[PDB]
């Protein structure tokens, strides 16, 4: 199962 | 820009046999960008409708792919893996060596 | 044994040609078992190992609309990347993303990974702690004080300590026929006259998963680490892998050397000659 996006860069 | 050349392979998926189906494979690997033109040969001309796997990295960031096709091998046919890449001025022929 | 899940993503833009390329894949060890591409005609987070095909519809819904939203995000990474470097619009740049968890024989975390390039470079890591953040330069120090700001290694660390390792299990489970079988290497050696003077000794190792293989050359019980020709291992694609070993060794001379296959699916190391 992947991940949830976090904040961009 | 900082660029990485391919490392390439040619070979089989099985030990070869004349007239037994097989898989023909061009491994290349190590290169970076990951934009590549990788053409199997038969009696150099390309082969069509060659499969290939997705687009995967190691751990150094650098890519892998895996161009295969079925093909049946003989005493007298020649193959081989042509690949184009940035780092290349020009493509780069690697004959298929059964013993390799 | 140990197992790890891992998911490679890569963000490619292509200035002039469209929006950047976005391809994410999965794995479990050295079984790839989900695709997504933002150039297939219609994008969707794919099956590849026939394990995962019995997941239900909000699995792949859920993780197409994940990707979707990863792809978006990315692309804003790759804008953002140009700004931070003093980049040009007109070239293609690539980001690369890491991450996943390795489970020890009781499934228990041995550790959690989650680490980024930017152009085939380091850019910053996750560190071991789950915790802190290791950036590669002034660039990447930015993003990390936003991470910082953010709690952005809370939210991977319980991912990484929680689902990753949970569904890890579960596919170990549901893929126990083939994730938890390790096939050993089909060995043999080979023979070949370069000249009058030398041959080459070449050691062969097919058939194998995992990937993960020693192949070495000894010479009077010594390794031969410096004259020893090693090729990649490779893919069969059949699941299982390749590798050889080649030394060139005077003529003669032949018994002098063993070759020494090390992998998990044997229960002792092999110690093979050439068998004339």
């Amino acid at each position: 199962l992947s991940s949830p996006v976090t904040k961009s860069f | 820009m900082i660029q990485r050349t391919p490392k390439i392979q040619v070979y089989s998926r099985h030990p070869a046999e004349n007239g037994k189906s097989n898989f023909l494979n061009c491994y290349v690997s190590g290169f970076h960008p990951s934009d590549i033109e990788v053409d199997l040969l038969k009696n150099g001309e390309r082969i069509e409708k060659v499969e290939h796997s997705d687009l995967s990295f190691s751990k150094d960031w650098s890519f892998y792919l895996l161009y295969y096709t079925e093909f049946t091998p003989t005493e007298k046919d020649e193959y081989a893996c042509r690949v184009n890449h940035v780092t290349l001025s020009q493509p780069k022929i690697v004959k298929w060596d059964r013993d390799m | 044994g140990s197992h790890s899940m891992r998911y490679f993503y890569t963000a490619m833009s292509r200035p002039g040609r469209g929006e950047p390329r976005f391809i994410a894949v999965g794995y479990v060890d050295d079984t790839q078992f989900v695709r997504f591409d933002s150039d297939a005609a219609s994008p969707r987070m794919a099956p590849r190992a026939p394990w995962i095909e019995q997941e239900g519809p909000e699995y792949w819904d859920g993780e197409t609309r994940n990707m979707k939203a990863s792809a978006q995000t990315y692309r804003e990474n790759l804008r953002i990347a140009l700004r931070y470097y003093n980049q040009s619009e007109a070239g293609s740049h690539i980001i690369q993303v890491m991450y996943g968890c390795d489970v020890g024989p009781d499934g228990r975390l041995l550790r959690g990974h989650n680490q980024y390039a930017y152009d085939g470079k380091d850019y910053i890591a996750l560190n071991e702690d789950l915790s802190s953040w290791t950036a590669a330069d002034t660039a990447a120090q930015i993003t990390q004080r936003k991470w910082e700001a953010a709690r952005v290694a809370e939210q991977l660390r319980a991912y990484l300590e929680g689902l990753c390792v949970e569904w890890l299990r579960r596919y170990l489970e549901n893929g126990k026929e083939t994730l938890q079988r390790a096939d050993p290497p089909k060995t043999h050696v080979t023979h070949h006259p370069i000249s009058d003077h030398e041959a080459t000794l070449r050691c062969w190792a097919l058939g194998f998963y995992p990937a993960e293989i020693t192949l070495t050359w000894q010479r009077d019980g010594e390794d031969q680490t410096q004259d020893t020709e090693l090729v990649e291992t490779r893919p069969a694609g059949d699941r299982t892998f390749q590798k050889w070993a080649a030394v060139v060794v005077p003529s003669g001379e032949e018994q002098r050397y063993t070759c020494h296959v090390q992998h998990e699916g044997l229960p002792k190391p092999l110690t093979l000659r050439w068998e004339p």
